[PDB]
């Protein structure tokens, strides 16, 4: 991650990230909305970080330090490049929408009035199909990925060394290989919770309510299709 | 240290997320209660043993019967939650949750946890429940269900006041260690 974005999302909430002279000028209902929107963006930043740990630290390091066949590595990290592209793009639109909304003279005071449209975009059309297929693929390969990790760990002492090396920093305490795989699989099921709690504080403007309602339907439909498309692959 | 995995299962709004959050921060957060929990790795010392305990939620996964089980591989202990203000959340323990957990994870210890025990002494909740001709779960209905499902034990806590939370996760650690 990049220091600028990590700094902007370091606080436990919107209400603590902005200056309090700015907070006081807003209604409670606005603050509660913004808090959840901030949480959506913060957890999306964390999700992209996870995928970058997977592509750059784990996968590339395996290719460039060990010299495992690319087929084994592809079994451990299926589809990560494509997931990385999906989520990095979604993140850049979220962060762009926050930046457009900053007060002149401020790098931290903002209010996002329109999120619905951007969520509708992400979760419909070509972008929604790419998510359905990539998550159907990844979630079907999830179990195989864990077994392959454990096989390699138990058998190859150099593999163990590599893992113990790259996961030694405190900041990777929660981000071992298996953790990463589950963090990703669980991401998609977070979106309806976040979106509903946003929607519950977004009644003030009727168009936003309708946009968020549409987004929620679209997410649940994507989750529904991904769930029908899954069958665990096996090996040994 | 030794590494163990814990998963919390149970019905949506039985307080799964709130409980994980209150334990992991060690505070009922005063300003904002997150909507979601990612994961967390607790440093716990119990009975002189040091363990790294990875915490996982199943919140959001309740309607997705092929996604949810991907949470289960290599679990060492299950916290199976219901809400004391919700007798229906307890009816579903043996119907839905127990058969699933035992299918995927047949010899993993299950601790049955009654959340929101604070609500047992709450005017609003007693009244709301009286309208569908019910009352808060009694401690003996809890113990009876735990006995029936073959749980390792039964515990109560309240994430709001933090009473009982530390004890749940210390006991989960002990159970994971057998
Ligand atoms: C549960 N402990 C479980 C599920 C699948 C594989 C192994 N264990």
């Amino acid at each position: 991650s990049m220091e600028m974005d990590e700094k902007d999302f370091a606080a436990d909430s919107w209400s603590l990230a902005v200056d309090s002279s700015f907070l006081q000028q807003h209604k409670k209902e606005v603050m509660k909305q913004q808090d959840v929107i901030y949480e959506l963006i913060q957890t999306e930043l964390h999700h992209v970080r996870t995928l970058k740990i997977m592509t750059r630290l784990f996968r590339t390091g395996m290719l460039e330090e060990l010299h495992l066949e690319p087929g084994v590595v592809q079994g451990l990290f299926p589809c990560v490049d494509e997931l990385s592209d999906i989520h990095t793009r979604f993140l850049s639109q979220l962060l762009e929408r926050r930046r457009q909304a900053l007060c002149p003279g401020s790098t931290r005071n903002f209010v996002i009035h329109r999120l619905g449209d951007l969520l509708i975009s992400q979760f419909s059309g070509p972008s929604a199909e790419q998510m359905c297929k990539t998550y159907s693929e990844f979630c079907s390969r999830h179990s195989k990925a864990l077994k392959l990790y454990k096989e390699l760990y138990a058998r190859d002492k150099r593999f163990q060394q590599f893992i113990r090396k790259v996961t030694r920093p405190a900041v990777l305490k929660r981000h071992g290989v298996q953790e990463c795989i589950l963090l990703v699989t669980q991401r998609i099921t977070k979106y309806p919770l976040l979106i509903s709690r946003i929607l519950q504080h977004s009644h003030g403007i009727e168009e936003e309510r309708q946009d968020l309602t549409t987004a929620l339907g679209l997410v649940k439909e994507l989750l529904s299709n991904v769930d029908e498309g899954i069958y665990q692959l096996e090996k040994g | 240290a030794i590494r163990k995995k814990l998963v919390i299962v149970g019905d949506g709004a039985c307080g799964k997320t709130c409980l994980l959050i209150v334990f992991s921060k060690d505070q009922f957060p005063e300003v904002y209660v997150p909507t979601v929990f990612e994961n967390y790795v607790a440093d716990i010392e119990v009975d002189g043993k040091q363990v790294e305990l990875a915490l996982w939620d199943t919140a959001g996964q309740e309607d997705y019967d092929r996604l949810r089980p991907l949470s289960y591989p290599d679990t060492d202990v299950i916290l199976m939650c219901f809400s004391i203000d919700s007798p229906d959340s307890l009816e579903n323990i043996p119907e839905k949750w127990t058969p699933e957990v035992k299918h995927f994870c047949p010899n993993v210890p299950i601790i049955l946890v009654g959340n929101k025990k604070d609500l047992r002494n709450d005017e609003h909740t007693r009244r709301e429940l009286a309208k569908m001709k019910q009352e808060p779960v009694k401690p003996e209905e809890g113990r009876d269900m735990a006995n029936r499902i073959g749980a390792f034990g039964y515990m109560e806590c309240s994430a709001k006041t933090k009473d009982g939370v530390r004890e749940v996760f210390e006991m989960a650690t002990r159970a994971a260690l057998q």
